[PDB]
């Protein structure tokens, strides 16, 4: 999800990016702005909603003791989908 | 039971019994005896004893503490005498330990032990240079540690952990120059202490 | 054989501290306060002595936090407010003592939460 | 606030060790400039001795005084015995160290210390 | 001012001066100087280079990380003058050679890279343009070193007419070609100053808002006699009592301009050569009464 | 405009409604170029040429002492008494009441969130203040 | 050029200010009506001995201590200053 | 919660107005220099001061020792206060005599023209705690405010 500015300088996923008035940026001429093109927010976003047939499911993250903590979480609520606090998975309660 | 320390009873009472004995002989000198509960026998002394208690504990038969294992001091600002002296003692003879220890301030000198041990000359030097306690008719008494012409006592409590002043080469006097400490990341202090008591059995009374 | 000095205790000159670390902070002398989020009251036993805040600007590289007072992280532990003042006035340091605040007693009674005839009475349980 | 005493008995047994001990110092000063090949003159070095001892003229306790001794000969004796470089030496006089301000308006355009 | 330059700190190495300098010439004999009082106090300094990068290595411990740049540049290249000075505030030229060569010549020196350096400086945007030209400087003088720094002192007040113009003597200290230049030989009146008085004097210029526009002097408390500054070198350097141009120039009577500014207007106190002298002369001894000044 | 000092970034002294005086302590420094508010008015006062007489803290806190005794003396809730004689001097002059209502300015929590400049400039009251009308 | 401001500090309890709270109790309220416009802050802080401060233009000051004073010294203390022109 | 108004909208930079009218940043030096140059040139009822809300007592003062070192008294408060009377000469007139844990001690109190809910939250908080706790009787005079 890179986007640039007016001056051109790519803005990273924590949408920093230095301002025109800005000196700081004499540090990237002749070299490089590092920026990571992975946004972790667009590539969470892809992830399907995952239908379940409870009102409580758990999540590790995946790889048993290789992912996160395992948590529980409540589908009870139609309106929005139920979200994994640590892999941004999402899941939703069946008919 | 496999995760706790055993206890030694024989050797806590041994060390107790020769606590005694040596309050009893050296009573002008002795203020405290105690024995930890890991088995280990300190002796706090008035200042005033440090020849003659560890005279004594070197040369007596019954003792025979004829090492110096190591000679320290600590920095409690809260006492009025905020310098405690550390001596721990190895006897080869009896395979034992003990610890002897006193205090003093900032302007009151210790008398210098190297008469007992040849090891206290270094030890004092050290304990000078870092937290300014002066050892009386020390053979050669002066920094150690520290850099040439450093002032302060970087081990006492109130000396800040990066000191005053931090060195570069400056290319106009073209030599090595000392100024005062700024530091591009200043050390990011911690408050780590539980607000909940660990250890019932060391509380004070109100 | 012991002499006589009635000279206020001062060893400003003997610790090494630069001029300015002395005439111009302002030690503060007292017990922290209990943290709120918490309820332990095991961190307001004893008695604190902490430094004057100074600036803090960010690093031009990083962004981290830079400083020049080499005070900034020195907080001394004292028994009573007695051995604090006393620390502080050996030092030079000019100070301010805040008296500990300690919870007054509170009046407790279970049984007041289903009065016959007092407001005290409690709606839910 | 009865103590026991360094070397000094009283003020008075303490001022002849200091006399003493600028004596020392200011003999030195010579002998250093030469040494350390230091490109101060000798009335400098004997300017900055007197100011490192008149800061201190205000104590009152001989114990402290006696400190100051001591350490003031520790100091003398590294610079006799070449045990400071040319860097230590000259560290009394911050050359590289841009003056300060001491006005009230000077240190208020600047920054927030007093 | 822009967030990021506003002056943080207590004025050291850490410390934010806020100032953005690009300094030309910062590899010569004025520029080691320069660069270091302004990373002393955490200046962010741009330093344009012609020569090796491994000729730029004294001047990297004289910044806090960050806080000495580096980039490429040609005197005959109007873009790497841009690149360099696009983020600056301020514009130090210290460009200048003693000397001829194949490639450069003195006009190309004193007058088109100070012109172009001072062109692109303005279009760019930058406020403040340090130039330092020559108290000897005059169209009209038998060295064709100091007849350039005229024509290129009339550009650059020309095309950038905020500049501050600096004009020192013949500057001595460590790393000059006067006081060792004496020392390696085997009427005219001289005011040498010492090259730490010139750096400040620069360094208050930038800091000074009433030095934008002017012409300043900077010239040593003294006047000398050279045949009587070289006893004086002979002496202090324990000694028995080259170019054309270079001999015109030793040759030529420091001015007296008493309608300029100096040193004592930016508050920069004028060291004495006797003060000085051993300083630099003291590596010329193989292991003193001083110079008679012009009343 | 002159930038001065928030709360969290100086030790100044105020009195609560009971007359307790009470000081701050700097959190973190003031913004930018921004500075103690006496310290700018003490500058201010050098460069018109009626340098006040007080160049730190402890001695500006002195002067105060001059002017009311009560505003240093942190923590303590100081008496005040002669209730009597203000209330003669109250009587004899006479003022009417207006047949206006007594209405607070606050009516509703709505108007609870913003009322000085530091509240009115904070988004989470912002927050607030949207979420109790909407 | 004459005077601005009057201030008065006392103790509450000390038998020192013993006069000065006489001569609030006493005389204040009239001398108040005589000098409506001119303000006359009294400043009770426990403990302090008490004292008259009197400002005048352009920012002149003078305090005289009105220690162990009665209620009439205090009096005359007050009028030596209402016609003073310092 | 208000904090976060810490970071918005600061003066960081003193302003002066520029020929075109405008606020434009500046040096302290400059910004004082004109401030001190109209002072000097104004006296007594010319020059008048008003104090904010949030204004600390240090700044207070030395406001008020700088205009009256150019004779002026016009000293004012943005909250006004009757001065008819005693004024603020006796300090009971304004304050909270009883003091904020007294009302833990009071059997009636009388409101007046006042919400302290929103006015003083933990002033309201102390009398809830005396209603609930002493059985405190609570009268207004006002609009009936919750
Ligand atoms: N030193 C003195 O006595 C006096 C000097 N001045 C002026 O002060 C300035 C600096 O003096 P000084 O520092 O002694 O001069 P130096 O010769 O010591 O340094 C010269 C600088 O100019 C650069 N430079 C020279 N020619 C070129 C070129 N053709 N293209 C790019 N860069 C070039 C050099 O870079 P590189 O190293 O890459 O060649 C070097 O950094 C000069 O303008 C000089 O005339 C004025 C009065 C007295
Ligand atoms: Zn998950």
């Amino acid at each position: 999800g890179v986007r640039t500015s007016p001056t051109g300088e790519k803005v990273t996923h924590t949408g920093q990016v230095y301002d025109d008035g800005d000196y700081r940026k004499v540090r990237f001429v002749g070299r490089q702005k590092e920026v990571n093109e992975n946004f972790a927010i667009d590539l969470i976003a892809e992830q399907p909603v995952s239908q379940v047939g409870s009102r409580v499911i758990s999540c590790d993250g995946g790889g048993g003791a290789l992912g996160h903590p395992r948590v529980y979480i409540n589908l009870d609520k139609e309106t929005k989908t139920g979200t994994c606090g640590y892999c941004g998975l999402q899941f939703r309660q069946q008919h | 039971r496999p995760t706790v320390r055993p206890r030694n009873d024989v050797a806590h009472k041994q060390l107790s019994a020769f606590g005694e004995y040596v309050a009893e002989i050296l009573p002008k000198y002795v203020q405290q005896v105690q024995v930890s509960c890991f088995n280990e026998l300190e002796i706090c002394i008035h200042p005033d004893g440090v020849i003659p208690v560890l005279t004594f504990l070197r040369d007596h038969s019954n003792a025979q503490f004829k090492s110096l294992a190591d000679l320290t001091a600590v920095d409690i600002p809260t006492r009025q005498n905020r310098f405690e002296i550390v001596y721990n003692l190895l006897s080869l003879r009896f395979n034992s330990r003990i610890r002897v220890k006193t205090y003093t301030d900032e302007l009151t000198p210790i008398e210098s032990s190297v008469p007992v041990y040849k090891a206290a000359n270094w030890y004092e030097r050290e304990i000078w240079d870092m937290f300014g306690v002066f050892f009386a008719n020390h053979p050669d008494l002066r920094r150690i540690l520290t850099d040439y012409g450093f002032e302060g006592h970087p081990f006492r409590k109130d000396f800040p952990l990066s000191g005053y002043v931090e060195l570069r080469y400056d290319d106009e006097v073209k030599r090595v120059v000392a100024e005062p400490v700024e530091l591009a990341q200043e050390f990011r202090k911690f408050d780590l202490n539980s607000p909940w008591e660990a250890f019932p059995a060391y509380r004070q009374p109100p | 054989q012991l002499i006589t000095v009635d000279e206020k205790l001062d060893i400003t000159t003997i610790t090494g501290v630069p001029e300015e670390h002395i005439k111009t902070r302002k030690a503060r002398i007292f017990v922290p306060a209990r943290n709120n989020m918490q309820s332990g009251v095991n961190n307001t036993k004893k008695w604190k002595m902490e430094f004057d805040t100074r600036e803090r600007w960010e690093n031009p590289l990083m962004g981290w936090a830079s400083t020049a007072d080499p005070l900034s992280n020195l907080v001394l532990t004292f028994s009573t407010k007695e051995d604090a003042v006393a620390f502080a006035e050996k030092n030079g340091w000019s100070y301010d003592v805040e008296e500990r605040k300690v919870p007054k007693p509170k009046s407790k009674s279970y049984g007041a939460n289903f009065s016959w005839n007092k407001r005290t009475r409690v709606s839910t349980k | 606030t009865s103590v026991k005493p360094i070397f000094s008995r009283d003020m008075n047994e303490a001022k002849r060790r200091v006399r003493e001990l600028y004596r020392a110092w200011y003999r030195e000063v010579p002998n250093t400039v030469h040494l350390f090949q230091l490109d101060i003159s000798v009335k400098q070095g004997r300017d900055k001795v007197r100011e490192m001892f008149k800061k201190n003229a205000h104590i009152t306790d001989p114990r402290v005084v006696d400190l100051l001794v001591i350490k003031g000969k520790m100091e003398l004796e590294e610079t006799i015995k070449v045990w400071k470089q040319r860097t230590h030496v000259m560290r009394f006089f911050h050359e590289t160290e841009a003056p300060r301000p001491k006005d009230f308006l000077s240190k208020f355009y600047v920054g927030h210390d007093p | 001012l822009h967030h990021a330059v506003i002056p943080h700190g207590k004025g050291g190495r850490s410390s934010v001066s806020g100032i953005v300098a690009t300094v030309f010439g910062a590899t010569g004999f004025l520029g080691r100087y320069v660069v270091n009082h302004l990373g002393r106090m955490g200046s962010q300094v741009i330093v344009p280079h012609r020569c090796e990068p491994y000729d730029t290595m004294h001047l990297r411990p004289m910044g806090d990380l960050g806080q000495i740049i580096f980039m490429d540049w040609n005197g005959r290249d109007k873009d790497s003058i841009r690149r360099a000075v696009e983020h600056s505030s301020v514009v130090i030229n210290l460009v200048g050679r003693e000397w001829e060569t194949q490639n450069f010549d003195f006009e190309d020196v004193f007058v088109k890279i100070p012109q172009a350096i001072a062109q692109v400086s303005k279009e760019a945007g930058v406020e403040k343009f340090i130039h330092i030209s020559h108290l000897n400087a005059d169209i009209k003088s038998s060295s064709k070193y100091l007849r350039s720094k005229a024509v290129g002192e009339k550009e650059v007040r020309e095309t950038f007419p905020e500049a501050t113009i600096i004009k020192p003597a013949e500057i001595f200290g460590r790393e000059d070609r006067f006081l060792n230049y004496f020392a390696n030989i085997r009427k005219t009146v001289k005011q040498p100053v010492y090259i730490v008085d010139v750096t400040k004097g620069i360094i208050n210029a930038i800091k000074d808002p009433d030095a934008r526009g002017k012409t300043f002097a900077f010239v040593g408390p003294s006047r000398y006699l050279l045949f009587d500054l070289v006893q004086y070198v002979f002496a202090v350097a324990h000694r028995p009592f080259t170019t054309r141009d270079k001999v015109e120039r030793i040759h030529t009577t420091d001015k007296i301009l008493p309608h300029l500014p100096g040193l004592e207007d930016l508050g920069v106190e004028a060291t004495p050569l006797e003060l000085k002298a051993i300083e630099v002369l003291r590596r010329h001894r193989t292991y003193v009464q001083p110079a008679k000044t012009i009343p | 405009i002159l930038p001065g000092a928030a709360y969290t970034e100086k030790s100044a002294t105020y009195v609560n409604t009971e007359g307790r005086a009470q000081q701050t302590k700097v959190a973190v420094t003031p913004p930018g170029l921004a500075r103690e508010d006496w310290k700018i008015i003490r500058a201010l006062s050098e460069i018109a040429g009626m340098t006040l007489p007080y160049d730190t803290l402890d001695q500006v806190r002195n002067r105060l002492e001059e002017v009311s005794p009560n505003l240093v003396r942190y923590d303590d809730v100081e008496g005040a008494n002669y209730f009597q004689q203000a209330s003669e001097l109250s009587k004899l002059v006479n003022q009417q009441l207006l047949a206006d209502p007594l209405v607070p300015p606050q009516l509703t929590i709505k108007d609870f969130y913003m009322t000085d400049s530091i509240s009115r400039a904070s988004q989470t009251m912002a927050k607030c203040v949207k979420a109790v009308t909407e | 050029l004459g005077l601005r401001e009057i201030r008065i500090h006392l103790c509450q309890r000390s038998p020192g200010s013993q006069g000065v709270r006489d001569f609030i109790e006493k005389r204040y309220v009239e001398l108040k009506k005589a000098n409506p416009d001119l303000p006359i802050l009294i400043r009770e802080c426990s403990d302090v001995q008490p004292k008259l401060w009197a400002r005048y233009a352009f920012g002149q000051e003078k305090n005289v201590s009105l220690n162990n004073f009665s209620a009439d010294q205090v009096t005359r203390a007050l009028e030596n200053v209402l016609s003073s022109k310092a | 919660f208000a904090y976060d108004g810490l970071k918005r909208q600061r003066l960081t930079e003193p302003m002066v107005r520029n020929e075109k009218g405008l606020l434009t940043h500046t040096t302290w030096e400059d910004a004082l220099s004109r401030v001190a140059g109209m002072l000097q040139s104004f006296q007594g009822n010319d020059v008048a001061a008003i104090a904010g809300g949030l204004v600390d007592a240090e700044a207070l003062i030395a406001l008020k020792d700088l205009l009256n070192r150019v004779d002026s008294d016009t000293l004012c408060t943005e909250e006004v206060f009757p001065t008819a009377g005693a004024g603020t000469d006796l300090r009971s007139n304004y304050l909270l005599n009883t003091t904020i844990a007294g009302v833990e001690e009071a059997d009636v109190v009388l409101l007046v023209g006042t919400n302290p809910r929103f006015e003083a939250p933990l002033f309201n908080a102390r009398i809830r705690k005396s209603w609930l706790h002493n059985d405190l009787k609570v009268a207004l005079i006002g609009s009936p405010v919750d």
